């Protein structure tokens, strides 16, 4: 059962609300995260103009709808969104729905009572992306046209001036598309249309009304190496970094030299600044010259075309497997399973010991069977070895074509090589796909894009006979 | 014995573990990231959506269809159900501010910005993939070659091959090939090994460097990561009287002769972002500066508490490191004849050593000429009287800054004519007057600047007086040490920017004043602009308004960066300097054009830097908004302080939050520590430089770059008071008061630190390691 990856379940069409008659489109999607553990799981869906709330259920009918719309909030500004991101009162306790768009202001609603909870102002340009800080629920960070990352505090003692902190400088120098902060909520990554990678190191806030947000000038690593195009989804999957851009069809999976989130937080006048203008890479944390950063390997995202603005979201819960989910531009979406890795390379390793221990005479047995490792060395004795193999392991001795069809997506040997999906869903008709979220306890994966669908794919159901 | 053939094998099979431990490493990274997988935080005690049901149904109302969907095929199971919506709408309690790109900065006073690249494809892609391979493979070049263990195959000898092949011509250079065969040398060892080594670096690009390839290295790609291979590659380098001309050449290399500091905004960037600094070397080095000082000084007081040698001049005296016999022959050149103050008490404080000792070290200087040809004075500029006359306007061009090219200011041995190459009579369309740098003495020089002959008990040195104000003719502002009759000495000074008594007489010294008026963000009335500047307090037609400070830049950075960007202020027209506001400024920049403007810009000479002051040309009211007429400035290279009550909104220049009518005004102090890092760490990327040089120029540095000087008039205080701030830090580590010696030694050789604060740094270093004595 832990190893099962998703299945399409339900899809919706929302009602176009950008008329011109089909143009409009999902940008985000972001289930609840502060739910107590094991209550239905609620999404919100951003379309240009509304933001679509919806409860999720299991069924036993496969005919049942699990999808229940329960709230259905309209921006009645002149602005377009195309970000959001959740948060709480501090006071209350109850859902905030943070909405950000072209005008350039984040709007934080009230949603469980259809109100509007304030307004952020002071961006100068259209935002683009939104993160909540893991950390501290009340800490939104947002990305501009104009250039800037703002931190923003929903926290009381800032009501009077809630901007805490503007990264600017000279680390970007277009408009950012992706901000992401670490689990820590002290390292923020941000990347955008001048190909940078940026990881800043955010101090800690004082819990007192500030005058002036705090301004950070320098990041502490910066790199313009790691693609060659505009960079559109950056996030941190633990201390490791995983980043898309425009053109290469590929997630990157990539660490940098030096950095670990168990060492002391570096201070602002730590960072690196840029004494050398032919350096398209500096870092604080380089610990016979080093790469400052390794490419790790390459997940295949076949047919984005030229397509930008295109995320993926990694599902990470202690005691579940790790997945990787992203739509492409061709009305495809692609899993990654990223404990089949282990699994495959641990398998291999039993394989090719065997093969030696006993001159070729090895049966491989599946597992997900009742027939142990222990029922299985009965039926031949100790003459033969056994090695167990992954269910999910299937043929295209072994086959060559099955050899490589399983290295394809499993093999981590070439940091330029390209893993092939694990599991690669068609979807009917076209559709690009902007982004996905998972619910808290992984049963449910969302994809959002164009046509204002959302597809609603499921694992570990409860259906059973129509 | 080997082939190259054999050795390609042996590296192939060498090289099948970098996958393996590839996959190894990448796999351990996974497993381990995702047994730290964070528990979620923050969560609730009760489901906040649990009493909501569907809303499913004159109101807004949305449709949703959907479809169900099984099979791992994902077929649906009909053409789905459709439902409308209740839309709850919400409209926003607060407008965007006005548009505007980057991070607005404040800076105090104009930076010098570096040339930036501009970032063929293909090979900018190649060479970025090959450097990450280049990455991969260099940590396995050693344990490999140990591994294979070929005679002659070292990676020192393998540098050496290297260096010895026709590719050291594309790729190396005069000192590139000397100094590597300086550190490595030219032997190889015997005929086998170089035979060895060559196999070797052929075999190497054979199995490495396959052309058909993306991922492809050649040694000599990972020969040149090697850290004592890159400084050879790297071009950042800083450089009985050589002995001392060479002890100081940091700081005479380094030093500003404009605000002191070794890292500061002064000076030149070349292309390639070398920079020639401001300093002694470029009006010739210690020599010439000090061979005058002496001429000085041959043309013409209490003890020290630490053993005076006046009074004591035994043995049982520790033996002398040549380190501390050069402190002291270099406090003794710089100090030179002089009467007033002699090497062994300031030497004594220095080093730890009492004052009669370094006299009977020293007890155990070049011949100095004494000439004047006495020229005849210019018919349009009277030094003496200090003023011009007669066709002035049309025999010199000091005035023009437009049409004025920089130069090194004069340094020639003789007068200051064509004839000896003077640049200040001679480079230029027209002479120029030498200036506070130049080595003439308005005394041999007719040429030389004095000064306005100003005084008046009420206001004095405007822009229209009987007899004028030659400071305002040649659009400068009055000198603090040359213009001794206007007040510029107290005016000028930062310190006293709000004695409003003090500058209600006595007016030509705004920009080093420093003292904007009161002036607020606001969004602009124009349409088609966004933000604009507006007057918080009454403005008098003749004041001045505020300075347009930047980032200063060249030509051609100035195109790269209209095209990077898709508003350049024009500081020197003919040198080719612009002022460049888009993120480093002050306020200024959100003035708007407008053809019938309330202010207007002017280029000022201020203590041999040129700056924009903006001067009131009508009465401005408080709220009203700032208009000057753009013209040719912008050309395309390809009683508290209150918030005024203003029909336009205001912002806080920072948290562009709104401001009230009425409330105070926000004054936010400066805010440099980025400033201070990035030349902190310009100086530390000097490969010409040992730590213990690098420690003091970044200390002294740090301490006077916040303080901005202009002229030598105020850096006695400063200095003072660096040495009273540090002296417990200065006595800790014997670098450091050695390092110290050195810049008062530079210092002294200019004349620009008068002995009475050496005479008082000698106390405050004796009494400072007096409590170290603990
Ligand atoms: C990188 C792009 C380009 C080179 N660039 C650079 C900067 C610093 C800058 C700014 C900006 O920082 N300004 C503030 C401001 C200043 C600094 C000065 C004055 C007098 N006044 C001001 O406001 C704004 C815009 C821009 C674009 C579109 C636009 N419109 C489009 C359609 N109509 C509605 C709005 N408006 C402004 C571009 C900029
Ligand atoms: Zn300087
Ligand atoms: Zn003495
Ligand atoms: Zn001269
Ligand atoms: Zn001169
Ligand atoms: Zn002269
Ligand atoms: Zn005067
Ligand atoms: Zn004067
Ligand atoms: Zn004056």
């Amino acid at each position: 059962a832990e190893w099962e990856l998703p299945r399409l379940r339900t899809s919706f069409i929302f009602q176009d609300d950008y008329k011109s008659q089909d143009l409009a489109e999902f940008f985000d999607v972001k289930f609840y995260p502060y739910s107590p553990p094991g209550a239905p799981p609620v999404f919100a869906a951003t379309s240009k103009k509304h933001a679509v709330i919806c409860r999720l259920t299991q069924t036993t009918d496969k005919d049942a709808n699990p999808c229940e719309i329960i709230q259905l909030i309209r921006d009645d500004g002149n602005e377009a969104n195309c970000a959001s991101c959740w948060s709480k009162d501090p006071i209350t306790d109850q859902p905030l729905l943070c909405i950000a768009g072209n005008e350039g202001n984040v709007k934080v609603y009230n949603v469980t009572e259809g109100k509007l909870y304030r307004t952020l102002v002071g961006h100068g340009g259209g935002i683009n992306d939104l993160a909540t800080s893991p950390a501290n629920p009340y800490i939104i960070a947002s990305a501009s046209d104009d250039t800037t990352i703002r931190i923003w505090s929903l926290a009381p003692e800032h009501e009077k001036q809630p901007c805490v902190c503007i990264l600017g400088g000279e680390g970007h120098s277009y408009d950012l598309l992706s901000v992401a902060f670490h689990d820590n909520g002290r390292y923020v990554l941000s990347a955008g249309h001048d190909q940078v990678i940026n990881l800043w190191a955010l101090p800690e806030f004082p819990n007192e009304h500030m005058e002036i947000p705090i301004v950070i000038y320098y990041p502490h690593f910066s790199s313009s190496e790691i693609h060659n195009n505009l960079v559109d989804c950056v996030a941190f999957y633990g201390d490791l970094i995983l980043s898309r851009a425009c053109h290469e069809d590929t997630i990157v999976l990539w660490r940098i030299e030096g950095f670990s989130s168990d060492d002391p937080i570096p201070g602002p006048l730590d960072a690196p600044t840029p004494t050398d203008m032919t350096k398209q890479t500096r870092s604080y944390f380089t610990p016979s010259r080093p790469a400052m950063f390794t490419r790790l390997a390459q997940f295949h995202t076949p047919d984005c075309g030229v397509q930008f603005f295109m995320r993926f979201r990694m599902y990470h819960v202690p005691g579940k497997h790790p997945i990787l989910a992203f739509a492409n531009a061709k009305s495809k979406t692609f899993f990654w399973d990223l404990a089949r890795f282990g699994e495959y390379a641990r398998f291999m390793a039993d394989l090719k010991e065997a093969q030696q221990s006993y001159n070729g005479r090895v049966v491989v047995v599946d597992q997900g069977q009742g027939i142990s490792l222990a029922q299985a060395q009965q039926v031949h004795g100790p003459g033969v070895g056994v090695v167990m193999k992954p269910a999910w392991l299937v043929p295209k001795g072994f086959s060559r074509e099955t050899l490589q069809a399983w290295a394809d997506m499993y093999d981590l040997s070439n940091p330029v090589g390209l893993i092939k999906a694990h599991r690669s869903l068609a979807i009917d008709g076209a559709f690009v796909g902007r982004q996905v979220g998972w619910s808290p306890e992984g049963e449910w994966c969302v994809v959002v894009g164009n046509g204002n669908r959302a597809l609603i794919y499921q694992r570990w159901g409860k259906e059973r006979g129509l | 014995e080997w082939t190259v053939d054999k050795i390609a094998s042996a590296l192939s099979v060498l090289a099948e573990e970098v996958p393996q431990n590839h996959s190894r490493l990448v796999n351990f990274l996974l497993e381990e990231t995702e047994k730290r997988a964070p528990q979620p935080r923050h969560l609730s005690k009760t489901d906040p959506f649990a009493h909501m049901k569907s809303k499913a149904i004159g109101v807004p109302t949305m449709d949703v269809k959907f479809k169900q969907h099984s099979g791992e095929y994902g077929k649906s199971r009909n053409s789905g159900r459709r439902f409308q919506y209740p839309v709850v709408c919400i409209k926003p309690d607060r407008e965007p501010v006005p548009i505007y790109y980057f991070h607005h900065a404040e800076i105090r006073k104009n930076i010098l910005a570096l040339n930036s690249q501009l970032n063929p494809r293909s090979q900018k892609i190649a060479k970025r993939a090959q450097a990450e391979y280049a990455a991969t493979l260099a940590p396995y070049l050693e344990p490999w070659l140990r591994k294979l263990n070929i005679e002659g195959c070292t990676k020192s000898n393998l540098i050496r091959f290297m260096a010895s092949q026709p590719e050291s011509d594309d790729s190396m250079t005069p000192q590139q090939k000397s100094n590597l065969l300086d550190t490595y040398s030219d032997d190889m060892g015997s005929p086998q090994a170089v035979r060895n080594a060559s196999m070797f670096t052929e075999a190497w690009d054979r199995v490495f460097n396959d052309q058909s390839k993306l991922r492809r290295v050649a040694l000599r790609d990972i020969l040149m990561l090697d850290k004592n291979v890159e400084p050879i590659f790297d071009n950042k380098r800083a450089k009985l009287m050589q002995k001392v001309i060479d002890a100081l050449g940091s700081y005479t290399t380094l030093g500003c002769l404009i605000c002191f500091s070794h890292d500061c905004e002064h000076g030149e960037i070349e292309r390639d972002n070398q920079k020639r600094c401001f300093s002694l070397e470029e009006i010739g080095g210690l020599m010439p500066s000090l061979r005058r000082k002496w001429a000085a000084q041959i043309e013409q007081h209490p003890p020290c508490r630490n053993e005076c040698y006046r009074i004591h001049g035994n043995q049982q005296v520790p033996p002398w490191s040549e380190n501390e016999v050069g402190t002291l022959e270099w406090m003794f050149a710089t100090i030179g004849y002089s009467q007033t103050l002699r090497p062994e008490c300031f030497v004594g404080a220095i080093l730890g050593r009492p004052c009669w000792d370094v006299h009977r070290k020293l007890q155990e200087l070049p011949p100095v000429e004494p000439t004047i040809p006495k020229q005849k004075s210019l018919p349009w500029y009277d030094r003496r009287k200090k003023q011009l006359m007669s066709d002035w306007a049309d025999a010199t061009i000091t005035h023009e800054h437009a049409v004025r090219e920089l130069f090194a200011p004069c340094h020639h041995d003789g007068p200051c004519t064509a004839a000896n190459g003077c640049p200040c009579a001679s480079a230029g369309t027209h002479p120029v007057l030498c200036e506070r740098f130049c080595l003439c003495t308005a005394e041999e020089c007719p040429l030389k600047f004095t000064g306005c002959a100003c005084h008046s008990s009420g206001k004095t040195c405007l822009q229209r007086q009987g007899r004028p104000c030659i400071c305002v003719q040649l659009n400068r502002e009055c000198d603090p040490t040359l213009c001794k009759g206007c007040g510029a000495r107290e005016r000028a000074d930062p310190e006293n920017a709000y004695d409003e008594v003090l500058h209600s007489t006595g007016q030509n010294v705004a920009l080093q004043r420093g003292a904007a008026k009161a002036v607020v963000l606001g969004k602009s009335q124009l349409e088609a602009c966004g933000y604009g500047l507006f007057a918080a307090e009454d403005i008098e037609e003749g004041e001045f308004v505020i300075e347009y400070t930047g980032e200063l830049i060249s030509h051609d950075e100035g195109v790269r960066r209209e095209h990077r960007r898709g508003f350049l202020f024009t500081l020197l027209e003919q040198e080719g300097i612009w002022v460049d506001a888009a993120i480093y400024g002050n306020l200024s920049r959100y003035i708007n054009h407008a053809t019938d403007g309330n202010i207007m810009p002017k280029i000022m000479y201020v203590n041999h830097e040129w700056r924009i002051k903006f001067t009131a040309i009508k009465d401005i009211k408080a709220g009203e908004e700032l208009f000057f007429n753009y013209g040719d400035n912008f050309p395309n290279l390809t009683r508290p302080l209150l918030v005024p009550k203003t029909t336009q909104p205001l912002f806080d220049p920072l948290s562009k939050v709104q401001l009230l009518p009425g409330q105070p005004l926000p004054q936010h102090p400066i805010d440099d520590s980025w400033l201070l890092l990035k030349h902190r760490d310009n100086l530390q990327d000097f490969i010409d430089l040992r730590p213990e040089e690098k420690e003091f120029l970044q200390e002294w540095d740090a301490f006077i770059l916040r303080r901005h000087i202009s002229s030598e008039q105020y850096l006695p205080r400063y200095f003072l008071r660096f040495v009273r701030e540090k002296a417990d830090w200065l006595v800790s580590k014997r670098s450091r008061g050695e390092e110290f010696s050195k810049l008062v030694a530079t210092l002294l050789a200019r004349r620009v630190l008068p002995e009475r604060v050496v005479i008082e740094a000698t106390q405050v270093l004796n009494d400072a390691r007096g409590r170290l004595r603990e």
